[PDB]
């Protein structure tokens, strides 16, 4: 009745007390009592205080130890934790100090897992150690809802790398201030929030050497361009020029405080700044939201401080003031487009600015940019019409700068050739808010296949190896969300591929589109209606106007409003012709019906997975501990979910019996057989193994051999990658160590063989002493004194005896007194009662005299004798040597006996018949048991008989004989000593064994 | 001890030649040791408690005990001397063990001083 786990809506789990147990469910006492059924109770940590480092550490493995073990390390700033070879990393959200530091970064070089904390910095190490020795190129995944740490872990692992593998190396890490300006934007989720999915590979030559590296980038967010919520921004460099420009930068492009700006001021104007950075800042750079309530408070984040740093680096990564400046005249470009207002249709008179500052800074013909947002190609357009023109000429600019922005960045970086590469996957981090649209349908699609392929990879591979190598380990089952991909990318009848069709058609609908998705996914698993939503706050949606999806992560709504216009690329011809013709070499060079965004982005994402499929693969597993983004606030409960919707659990009660390290079984005997001398060569390949495991730490249970390969345990990487290690000196070095292990065994063998011969034959001698002193002390007659006291249903009586025993003929001479009075009972009854050690054994049976073997030292008796249609006797007697007499105490209880019987009515005829005894060994208890049915004659003519069962065992626990099945025969009389005057009997007895 | 067990579990395999887990006659005889069979049936008697007659590791190590040690080494070596003159050779060694080449690996290995034969004050050394 130890305290356990039980289910807590906030903490996810409480400890408390079983107090009672139905059959479903029990009752928990908190350490208020209530309901919870057994299958959300778990075993406890015996230790409430200690954390491990691999979760594969705990006495129980289960969800619930599983969050405690996160919990209390999180307590103590040890952000980072193991389930094997898989790195679960909480949001500290706050700077740790010095673990980041390049002193940290060179501590985790070359060290297995495990000699080290968790840390990022170790599956980086790993993935590096993977690709120098399989020659297998690397992906590293980061997985993780928004605001996890994915992109800061990313940036961790990218820095790690080159740092550690480099010799210009540095441009990689100093790219991402840039593709952060153009790509990052705050949300309510995250103030550095990555709107568009990377993959960042590190390319190595032959000598494993950084050469360079690869950034590939997936859909950007397209309507963050010119609208975003109160409490959002559009991308950060809008603010960021706008907070540190210098005064002549913001006059050459006309800039103000950003509440001046349609694509800026419907969201939030602050910046991100701290008391020192606000006077860094102008006061005409400042909105009056900023000047009413202060800056917005960022640990990472300050615009002015941001800005100063992306000039850095793009100076340190090769770009010129004047790609700075052209990069810097677009942003405010597509800001003063959206400043174009239209009135019926006709550009507003006010909007006359707008459009001059436009059209200068964008290289345009203003009668061209006029007319391109005013009218169609031939006829005008309707004031909403010009706002999509607006919009969308914004859209494809900023779109196209993004894609030449990390184009500029990939050409800092260039390789001629490589061998292989370590990629490091930052995808936008599953999101969903009040109002969700294509954005979320994207982002979320994408966070989907992640998950599939940790599946694929992690809980569906791993169980097919160990199956096919036949070890045995527990399935887990799990819930897979192929389904959900399949919903998404089917052909025909897949979202997307329904998207499609509706972009397609004369006249497109987003009810049309929403109601063929449900009807053509009538009882699916995935996908509902908006009405079975578990909020109310969305309840009002009809069937055709959204969808629910449940995601691996959670059930999310789609309002399916502007599905249909987002999933459009395309830029009609008049709108792309104005642009591509700018008086601007710049903007040009920028450009190099209806284009699927869903569907390019599925086939990035198919090509991307095809990357990943055939590399080695790593998982770090971001966890948002909190909603509030701040440190030292553990949600048991949001982070339980995290926990089990990434399959973590899963992962956790597979390593249960699971197996993380594995090899080759033949390639790993043949690169030490290299070095065997030719003899060790001979051995059995499994022995060897055996030995060498023995040699580098490893026990049996730590490791298993199957079909082909050789499997070892959680917690066992260094001694892994000991055994694995192909240096010449380390190979001949162990040889060596086994192959003088080896034959300090069969010498220690035949040695302790020796030894064993040695021990058996002086046993033997041991036995035969024993045996023959026993003997020995029976050759002559041996005087006898018996005692014996009696209880006959309450009559209790006494009797002395005393005579000798000649062993050699099998006589006993005996007479007893009852020193008590008149006996109770008729005295032939107590005859067998009255040292079976006399028992004459003649030559070839003295191998089967239990008696005489116990004896100096001697054994008790035991006997139940049985008195049909009467009473029983119930003996124990403790026979040995006093010396040179053989002495026997006994006592004797009877109970049941008819006062009237034989027996206490006495009965019985003063004499006695012959009889059969039957020994038998009694094996376990080391003695003889012995059967017996004695005839006492009645006066009358009649028999009484007296059913006897008998147990001897030895007193000492020296050696005695157990003897093969045989019999004593007895033959005894009964007489009376004629000068006795007390109540006696004189018992003479012949005592011969027999075949 | 610990370890002084598994020892004999390794010399306990030599009498298992079949390697069943279940032949004392057959090795006692092999290591060169008189005592015929009738001593046999009755030292295996005290430990076979289900009386099948099978025998069993744990069975071995208390058949073993008794109410000295030092002299048991000294005659362990004996048994490698065939002749006994302090010393034992790489054709003594062969005739307790039933390649030639892996017996003189075997006889150097334990040679400590030098002499290419092994003593009893460096045999003890071997065993522990
Ligand atoms: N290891 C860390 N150390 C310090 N701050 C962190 C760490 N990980 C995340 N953060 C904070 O959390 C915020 C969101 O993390 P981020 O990696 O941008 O989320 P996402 O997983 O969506 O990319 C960052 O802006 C940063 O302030
Ligand atoms: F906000 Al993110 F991945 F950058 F969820
Ligand atoms: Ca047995
Ligand atoms: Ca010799
Ligand atoms: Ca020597
Ligand atoms: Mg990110």
């Amino acid at each position: 009745g130890k305290p356990v786990w039980a289910p807590h809506p906030t903490d996810g789990f409480q400890v408390g007390n079983i107090v009672d147990i139905g059959p479903d469910s029990l009752t928990i006492e908190p350490l208020k009592t209530f309901l919870a059924l057994i299958n959300q109770v778990f075993p406890a940590e015996e230790d409430s205080k200690k954390d491990v480092e691999d979760n594969c550490s705990l006495m129980y493995l289960n969800e619930a130890t599983l969050l405690h073990n996160i919990k209390v390390r999180y307590s103590k700033d040890r952000i980072y934790t193991y389930v094997a070879n898989i790195l679960i990393a909480v949001n500290p959200y706050f700077d740790i100090p010095k673990i980041y530091s390049s002193e940290t970064i060179k501590s985790y070089q070359g060290k297995s897992l495990g000699t080290m904390p968790p840390h990022v910095f170790a599956i980086a190490d790993k993935a590096f150690r993977d690709m120098k020795v399989l020659k297998l190129s690397q992906s590293i995944i980061v997985s993780g809802e928004s605001g996890a740490g994915k992109t800061e872990n990313t940036k961790f692992v990218l820095r790690y790398l080159t740092e550690s593998y480099g010799t210009i190396d540095d441009r990689i890490v100093e790219a991402n201030p840039l593709l952060e300006a153009f790509g990052n934007a705050k949300t309510v989720r995250n103030n550095n929030s990555s709107r568009f999915g990377k993959f960042v590979e590190i390319h190595f030559n032959e000598k494993s050497s950084v050469v360079g590296g690869f950034v590939s980038h997936y859909l950007l967010e397209k309507s963050r361009i010119c609208v975003q919520g109160k409490e959002e921004r559009n991308y950060h460099i809008f603010y960021r020029l706008c907070a540190g420009a210098s005064e002549d930068i913001r006059e050459r492009l006309h800039l103000s405080s950003p509440d001046n700006f349609r694509y800026l001021n419907r969201g939030c104007t602050r910046y991100f700044a701290n008391k020192e950075t606000d006077k860094q800042i102008l006061q005409n750079r400042k909105s009056p939201e900023y000047l009413k309530a202060g800056s917005l408070k960022d640990p990472l984040l300050d615009d002015h401080g941001d800005f100063i740093r992306m000039c850095t680096a793009m100076k340190k990564i090769g770009l010129d003031d004047e790609e700075k400046l052209d990069l810097f005249r677009v942003v405010a470009g597509v800001l003063h487009l959206g400043n174009i207002d239209f009135e019926e249709c006709n550009l507003k008179n006010k909007s006359t600015q707008a459009l001059e500052y436009c059209a200068e800074l964008l290289g345009l013909d203003q009668d061209d940019l006029r007319v391109s947002l005013t009218t169609r190609v031939k006829v005008p357009l309707k004031v909403e019409q010009a706002n999509n023109a607006r919009d969308a000429l914004a859209k494809t600019v900023y779109s196209h700068l993004f894609d030449h922005v990390v184009n500029r960045v990939n050409q800092c970086f260039p390789f001629e050739t490589s061998s292989y590469f370590i990629g490091v996957l930052d995808i936008a981090g599953f999101e969903y808010f009040e109002h969700n649209s294509f954005e979320q349908f994207c982002i979320n699609y994408c966070n989907e296949k992640l998950q599939q392929f940790f599946n694929e990879r992690i809980l569906k591979e791993e169980q097919e190896l160990y199956q096919k190598e036949g070890l045995g380990v527990n399935e887990v089952h799990y819930v897979d969300n192929q389904d959900c991909i399949d919903l998404i990318e089917a052909r025909l009848v897949g979202i997307l591929d329904i998207l499609d069709e509706e972009n397609r058609l004369p006249q497109p609908s987003d009810q049309h589109f929403t109601s063929a998705v449900h009807q053509k996914h009538k009882d699916h698993f995935r996908l509902s209606i908006p009405r079975k939503s578990k909020l109310a706050i969305h309840r009002n949606i009809r069937d055709d106007e959204g969808f629910i999806i449940r995601h691996f992560a959670g059930a999310v709504c789609y309002e399916t409003t502007q599905f249909v216009e987002k999933n459009n690329d395309a830029l009609h011809m008049s709108l792309e012709s104005l642009i591509c013709e700018s008086r601007d070499k710049f903007i040009r060079e920028l450009f190099e019906s209806f284009i699927s965004v869903g569907n390019k982005f599925k086939t990035q994402l198919n090509l991307l997975l095809d990357k990943l499929r055939s590399t080695g693969a790593s998982f770090i597993r971001c966890i948002k501990p909190n909603l509030k983004m701040t440190s030292h606030h553990f949600e048991g409960a949001q982070i339980l979910s995290q926990l089990q919707c990434s399959g973590m659990v899963s992962v956790l009660d597979l390593m249960q019996g699971g197996f993380p390290s594995r090899a080759s079984f033949h390639e790993l005997y043949n690169m030490y057989k290299k070095y065997m001398p030719d003899k060790l060569a001979r051995l059995d390949p499994r022995l060897f193994c055996k030995a060498l495991f023995k040699a580098l730490g490893l026990n049996e249970i730590d490791y298993k051999f199957g079909l082909t390969k050789v499997f070892f345990r959680p917690g066992k990487f260094a001694e892994f990658d000991q055994i694995m290690k192909s240096d010449p000196d380390h190979l001949a070095e162990l040889v060596k160590r086994v192959n003088h292990w080896l034959i300090c065994s069969r010498w220690k063998k035949v040695q302790w063989c020796s030894l064993s011969v040695i021990k058996l034959k002086n046993k033997i001698k041991y036995r035969a002493e024993a045996v023959s002193k026993g003997e020995e002390l029976f050759t002559g007659v041996v005087p006898i004194l018996v005692e014996l006291d009696g209880d006959v249903n309450g009559h209790k009586f006494s009797v002395s005896g005393e005579g000798e025993g000649d062993a050699t003929y099998g006589k006993l001479t005996l007479k007893f007194i009852c020193t008590t009075g008149k006996l109770p009972v008729p005295w032939p009854t107590l005859v067998t009662t009255f040292v079976q050690c006399f028992a004459r054994y003649p030559d070839h049976m003295r191998q089967h005299d239990f008696f005489k073997s116990a004896m100096p030292e001697g054994y008790v008796q035991e006997r139940t004798i049985f008195f049909k249609d009467d009473g029983n006797y119930k003996t124990r007697a403790e026979v040995k040597f006093e010396g040179d007499t053989l002495v026997n105490r006994i006592e004797l209880k009877g109970i049941d006996f008819k006062e009237d019987g034989n027996i206490l009515g006495h009965k019985l005829e003063y004499n006695y018949n012959s009889h059969n005894v039957y020994i038998m060994a009694d094996k376990q208890k080391n003695g003889i048991k012995v059967n017996f049915k004695i005839r006492h004659n009645i006066e009358d003519g009649s028999v009484q008989l007296a059913d006897h069962y008998q147990q001897n065992t030895p007193i000492g626990d020296g050696p005695v004989l157990l003897p093969d099945n045989h019999y004593l025969s007895y033959q005894s009389a009964l007489s009376k000593d004629p000068n006795e005057k007390r109540d006696h009997m004189v018992l003479l007895e012949f005592v011969t064994a027999a075949g | 001890t610990e370890e002084q067990i598994a020892e004999f579990k390794e010399a306990f395999s030599l009498f298992d030649k079949d390697g069943d887990g279940t032949e004392l006659g057959t090795v006692m005889r092999s290591l060169g040791q008189n005592p015929t069979e009738a001593e046999l049936q009755d030292m295996i008697n005290e430990v076979d408690a289900d009386g099948n007659g099978t025998i069993d590791f744990p069975e071995f190590l208390t058949m073993m005990a008794r109410k000295d040690s030092e002299e048991e080494i000294r005659e362990a070596f004996r048994v490698f001397d065939k002749d006994g003159n302090g010393f034992i050779s790489a054709a003594e060694l062969r005739h307790v063990m039933t390649t030639d080449e892996e017996v003189d690996e075997m006889i150097r290995e334990a040679d400590i001083d030098g002499d290419g034969q092994v003593n009893y004050e460096e045999f003890v050394t071997m065993m522990t």
